[PDB]
Order: C-alpha cells, then structure tokens, then sequence
C-alpha cells in the first residue's frame, strides 16, 4: 500500500505547485497525514497564515 | 500524535538559525489562531472557478494540467480543500512550441501576428529584469558606499 | 460577482441542478468561454440592427421589424447598457422561426487588420 | 437615498424592453435567464462563445429528461 500512497501523496505536491501555494514537501506530508486525521481545513487555511505571519515578525 | 503532529508542523515553519522557547511561543500562535474559526459546496468546483482566471490571462495548457490531475486523483478531497485556500500566498526553453516550421502534417495557418507578438515579449522580459538586477545591485552597495561613516557596518555597531 | 462564479449560475438555470451536482457541464463550459474572452469583430450595434429588420422581414413579420426599431431607441434613452453590441449579437443567435448563403451579404469586421 | 432609487429605476426598464426585444425574436429565454446573460455581456465577453453555450446546454438537458 505505501507504494500507492506514494503516488497520490506525489501527484497531490503537482497540484499545490500550480496553484502557487507555500507548501513544500515537509509541509505538506504534515497538512496532509493532519488532514487526514479528520480536522476541518477551513481552519488550517488561517494558521499556516499566521505562523507564516509570526515568521516574518522575527525577520 | 495529533499533539505531535502539530509540534513537527511548528518546527518547519520555523527558520533556521532562540530556537528553544520561540518553538513554546509559536505554538501557542498555533493554538490561539486554530479555535477562533471553529467558535465561529463541491470541492471539485472550486479548482475550475480558479482554472478559469488562468485561461483568461493566457497559459491555457498549464490549466488543462490543473484539470489533467484532479481527474486521476480520483480513482483526500479535503486535501485540496485546503490548497486553494492559500492560493494566492506563495512568494513571487522548448523550441517544439509554436514553431509552424517543424511537424508532420502541420495544417495551412497564414500568417498569425499573434504569436510572434508574443515572442518578442517573451525577450523583452529578459532585457528588462537583467536591467533591474544592475539597477538592484549599484544601488544595495552604493546606498553604504555613500553615507555616514559607519552606519551600515555591523562591526561599528558593537 | 466575477464571470466565473456568474457562468455556474448559468449552468444552474438552464439544467436545473445544483452546483455540486453539474460540474461535468460546468467544466466544458470553462474551456469554451476561457480562452475565448476578447471580442473578435469589431463592435457596431448599427450592423447588428440592420440584420434583425432583415430577419423578422424574411419571416413575413414586417409589423414586429418597425416595432424593434422603437423598442432599439429606448435601450439609447435610459442609458444604464454599456455594451449595447452584444446583448443584441446573442439575443439574434439564439432566435428561433415560429415557421442559406451569408458570405454574400454584410458580416462583420474581423479586427485582424489592426495590431491587437 | 434617491440617486440609488433612481438607478435601480432606469435598470428595471431596460430589464423590462431587453425582455421585449427577447419574445419577438423567440428566443428561449426568460427574465431570470436573461439577468444572468446581461450581466456576462457586461464584463466583455464573445458572443460567438456564450451563445455556443446555451446552444449546447439546452441540447443536453433534453438527453436527460
């Protein structure tokens, strides 16, 4: 099975590219075994926002 | 680990270098930002209002790629849920394109105007950003060059 | 509202569905409109209405061809239509004969000879 | 106040003559439908496209009834 979930995992990164989202691989191998847990992604939209906000806020 | 998963998440994020307790005050941002939505339509439909806004602006089949993988991606919906929510937060050749010169059967055309109209763009692109990197590159090192004795040098700083 | 939420809208009223159930329609309709959005002829509601007298006239209608005449005069008087071409290039195409050859009469500019 | 009553005036009736000019030339349309249609056209938009459109959904929602 992880060579399927491999693929899906690997077609989804393509997607997220295009789309010109922030998400590099790490990341998203998080958002995607966290959003695979259940949690509505409505909500992870704001705080990949705002730890990103808080980043900047350092530099 | 849906305590941890948020833990390694934090850690990315994070840029590398007190890397100690910033990583205890960031998770709290985590957690601070994660429970005002929740105290406060297709998935698919969503990717094509955005496949759209593509097409307009010219660059057709890199969104005739966009749809090309969301249909093989069904044979996990809230996945893609959440990319085209951070859609617009990222940061900022082949000679087998137009090229009515080479094929195999190659259909009558005419003239067209309208792609070397747009491969002259395609140079005049260039020009102008290996202008801003010189107009970009004097200016970062003259703006120390010429000042007070000492402001931009970090070891007068101490 | 922006042209991409407002053509699922279209597709809604036309089959009547909801949006998350027609997105097969809605994604043929993208790929027509999309990549299809500059006009390709140049605009002019003078033509236009001299091809609706002479369609309601080659249907015998010769009474409804003097009341468009009325009805095209009043859009000029309020004056809240911008684009006066084409609603009336539309509501031409998607007429019907309550009951041939066109390289021979007027058609319209191409746009070609200008440098777009 | 008045200049937005006034405006929503002066849209009402040319709603109401494009719905004119919509029967006598026996298009299929109707006053919601044709709302949406003004609207596009508004923007800029091809007519030679979006009537190649309606042209084609009212084609197919006859394969499904």
């Amino acid at each position: 099975n992880l060579n399927a979930v491999r693929e899906t995992m690997d077609v989804l990164l393509e997607i997220s590219r295009i789309l010109n989202t922030g998400l590099d691989m790490e990341t998203l191998s998080i958002c995607v075994r966290l959003c695979e847990q259940g949690i509505n992604p409505e909500a992870l939209s704001s705080v990949i926002k705002e730890l990103r906000k808080a980043t900047e806020a350092l530099k | 680990s849906i305590t941890q998963l948020f833990d390694d998440l934090c850690e990315a994020l994070l840029p590398a270098a007190n890397r100690k307790r910033a990583k205890r005050s960031l998770k709290k941002v985590a957690y601070n930002a994660l429970f005002t939505n929740l105290f406060q339509l297709p998935a698919r439909n969503k990717i094509l209002m955005l496949s759209f806004d593509l097409r307009v602006g010219g660059l057709g089949p890199k969104a005739d790629r966009l749809e090309e993988l969301v249909e093989e991606l069904e044979a996990v919906g809230s996945v893609l849920d959440l990319l085209v929510q951070l859609a617009g937060s990222g940061p900022p050749r082949d000679y087998f394109l137009n090229n009515k010169h080479v094929g195999r059967n190659v259909p009558y055309s005419g003239y067209d105007c309208d792609d070397l109209s747009v491969f002259e763009m395609d140079v005049q692109s260039l020009i102008s950003r290996e202008e801003c990197l010189c107009h970009s590159m004097i200016q970062e090192t003259l703006q120390v060059m010429e000042a007070a004795p000492g402001t931009g040098l970090p070891t007068v700083g101490l | 509202k922006s042209p991409n939420v407002l053509l699922q809208n279209l597709c809604c009223r036309i089959l009547g569905r909801s949006e998350a159930d027609v997105a097969q329609q809605f994604q043929y309709a993208v790929r027509v409109i999309g990549s299809n959005f500059a006009p390709t002829v140049e605009r002019d509601e003078f033509l236009v209405a001299e091809k609706i007298k002479k369609e309601l006239i080659r249907q015998r209608r010769e009474a409804d061809a003097a009341l468009f005449s009325e009805l095209h005069r009043k859009l000029h008087s309020q004056g809240v239509l911008k684009n006066k071409w084409s609603i009336l290039y539309l509501l031409l195409s998607l007429s019907e004969d309550p009951r041939s050859y066109a390289t021979l009469f007027a058609q319209a500019l191409p746009r070609d000879a200008h440098s777009t």
